[PDB]
């Protein structure tokens, strides 16, 4: 996400700027609020006199949240197999504000990163699947081969 | 090695040079579940492989419907992502700054606890030693709570600490109600409530209304129901990257991301300071009390095709006026858009009955204007500028002559002493008359008790409209 | 000196590591000399070998969306 540009100097550095762009504004002392609330998922062991208040804008928000260390370590309830009465601990390492998001949070959990591999190698397969009418061909070899079809599938 | 033929004889990735090692992944995994239905046909196996992620769809999205939606991480989801949106809106550009402090809700009392007095304290730190008792330090205007009160002792000695709190940095400590606040348990049942002045008279509450009449109460404004964060996923409307993800919504209202209108009302503290670099704007629906661009859901109905609201209730107009007159902020909804208003910004002071003599049934109405909170705002300000313009000038060589010119010419920038200015002008220049009395103290002299006197204009509140027909006129 | 409007590329493009490191390096020149880099794909990008079986190819978007 960087533009290729020219180093700058007395000639004229003119760059294509997809963007389109805004604007900005400024005042006084800076009407200064003051987010107060649990924002973390425990309970900080240092009093309240010497811990900090950091300060965010637009820019530095991505920065605020990776400093942090969101680690919310929580017990749930185990939907990837047949039993109801299981749970299954998580993991979680947030950074980013797209680490709420289920790419992220199923890429944090290895019994979901088994998953989308087993997703992705499905959806590798269906490409080459129906152009080349040789398959089926062979899948039924491997109905008249079974010895040597479950022999390969531990591998 | 037939399974090493089968990529030799693939011509797109054969002779072992980029892929070879995730396609052979693809094919062994989809021959150990091919035995629940034997077949033989490639277009067959295109459907058999999205039969496959149909069925893998329902194990994942079933178990991401599980690692969110717990009470450790929404609650800390809405807690953040409520911030993004009170960044996302308020324009940084235009002189604005916000600061972010970790607190828990159990901490804090006990910090208040901690302290012999208030001011002591280690909030009395954050919010005025650090901020608006320090030389050149950016002072405070409000403090987002990002709380949910109860009516309990341990809730009511929180904002009597945060009253007095409030009184000393001038600025207004605004959070939010529970559902338990209103004693329902369950929040979608507040319009069946018939009458609302009935349940604040109850005994429960006598913490509650002995904090409104308290002077230090004019400090705390309590804001709206909830507001919609995120809306739920969708393979179509808001996909994922190298995913479909249908987040299945149950009965259940819980579990969408709703986060708290303290966020959601200092939006419009910020984006009236944005324009206008003041605020008392923040109860118009189109006068800058206006939440825009909520989240929606369209969801399927029992036939119809409605939408979530994305406040959790249709806050009706009588319900809001009897909110108004019991302190509270509250957030209508506009009923089929995303968007949505605050009428009256009513803190949750009470205004005190005055006797009927001449000076009385004036002070009732002198009264009246400091509990409505958009009027501490215009002079929260003028404790704000005034402690930073006067601190500047200690050691100078003044007189009393030139305080009373310093600050008469000073606040006449602010003040616009006209019947009906334009628009821009009522808001640049909040104040309408100023009168400003300096003092001596005698004893030690060069103290000087001066008293600055302000009076704002008047918004839009009401009206009757008695219909009839005249006939011929 | 007169400026350059646009680059012919006279390439037969595969989807391989050394073309695509080679447009990653002519789109970051191409924004510099603000010239668009015009050249050629090959019938190996699309995964044929033999290019007169390209309108046989059924479904040209999930072709795309491979590792």
């Amino acid at each position: 996400s960087k533009e290729g540009s020219v180093a700058p100097k007395e000639r004229i550095n003119i760059k294509y700027i997809p963007a389109t762009g805004d604007a900005q504004a400024e005042v006084e002392l800076p009407l200064k609020t003051l987010v107060v609330g649990d924002f973390k998922g425990h309970a900080e062991q240092t009093p309240l006199e010497e811990r900090a208040t950091v300060t965010v804008d637009k820019n530095n928000f991505e920065a605020v949240m990776r400093e942090s260390e969101l680690k919310i370590t929580a017990t749930v309830k185990n939907k990837l197999t047949d039993d109801e009465n299981a749970e299954l601990p998580v993991e979680l390492n947030f950074k980013s504000l797209a680490d709420f998001a289920p790419d992220a949070v199923a890429s944090q959990v290895p019994e979901l990163k088994k998953l989308i591999e087993l997703r992705e190698a499905l959806v590798a397969l269906k490409g080459p699947l129906g152009n080349i009418p040789a398959f089926r061909e062979r899948l039924q070899s491997l109905l008249n081969s079974e010895e040597s079809r479950e022999k390969l599938l531990a591998e | 090695g037939s399974l090493l033929d089968e990529i030799m004889a693939q011509t797109r990735c054969a002779p072992s040079e980029e892929g070879y090692d995730i396609a052979k992944k693809g094919v062994a995994a989809f021959i150990e579940n091919l035995m629940g239905s034997q077949h033989s046909a490639e277009p067959v196996n295109k459907s058999l492989v999205d039969q496959m992620l149909v069925e893998l769809d329902k194990k994942i999205s079933a178990q991401m419907d599980e690692i969110l939606h717990n009470s450790q991480f929404q609650a800390m989801e809405s807690a953040w992502r409520g911030l993004k949106l009170f960044v996302d809106r308020t324009d940084f550009r235009e002189n604005n700054k916000v600061e972010i402090l970790h607190v828990t809700k159990d901490e804090l009392l006990e910090d208040f606890e901690f302290a012999p007095e208030t001011a002591q304290s280690g909030l009395y730190k954050h919010v005025y030693s650090a901020g608006y008792g320090q030389f050149g330090g950016e002072p405070v205007g409000a403090i987002i709570g990002n709380y949910a009160f109860t009516p309990s002792t341990p809730d009511m000695k929180l904002l009597q600490y945060m009253g007095a709190l409030g009184a000393m940095a001038h600025a207004p400590f605004i959070s939010s109600v529970g559902p338990e606040f209103f004693g329902i348990d369950s929040f979608e049942e507040l319009p069946n409530i018939k009458d609302l002045k009935s349940t604040f008279e109850s005994p429960k509450y006598t913490k509650w209304r002995s904090l409104r009449e308290s002077e230090d109460a004019r400090y705390l404004g309590l804001t709206a129901p909830r507001f919609l964060l995120r809306v739920p996923y969708d393979p179509i409307e808001n996909p994922v990257k190298s995913f479909n993800y249908a987040e299945n919504v149950s009965a259940s209202h819980e579990h969408y991301l709703w986060g708290n209108t303290a966020f959601a009302f200092a939006t419009r503290l910020t984006d009236s300071f944005a324009k206008y670099r003041w605020c008392p704007n923040i109860i118009g629906p189109q006068s800058g009390g206006a939440v825009e661009d909520l989240p929606v859901h369209v969801f399927e109905s029992m036939g119809a095709l409605q939408s979530k609201i994305p406040t959790e209730v249709l806050i009706t107009d009588r319900k809001e006026f009897e909110l108004a007159e019991e302190g509270f902020i509250a957030l209508t909804m506009r009923k089929g858009s995303d968007n949505a208003a605050f009428f009256s910004a009513n803190s949750i002071q009470k205004p005190k009955v005055f006797p009927n003599t001449k000076e009385g049934k004036e002070a009732e109405t002198n009264y009246k204007l400091g509990t409505q909170l958009p009027y501490m705002m215009i002079i929260n300000r003028l404790a704000h500028y005034v402690k930073v313009l006067q601190r500047e000038q200690i050691g100078a060589w003044k007189e009393r002559q030139d305080l009373e010119r310093e600050l008469n010419s000073w606040i006449k920038q602010y003040v616009a002493d006209q019947e009906n200015p334009p628009a821009d002008v009522r808001s640049r220049r909040p104040l309408r008359a100023a009168r400003i009395e300096v003092m001596d103290v005698e004893g030690n002299p060069g103290w000087y008790q001066v008293s600055l006197s302000v009076r704002p204009h008047f918004k839009y509140m009401g009206a009757n409209f008695e219909l009839s027909l005249v006939g011929r006129l």
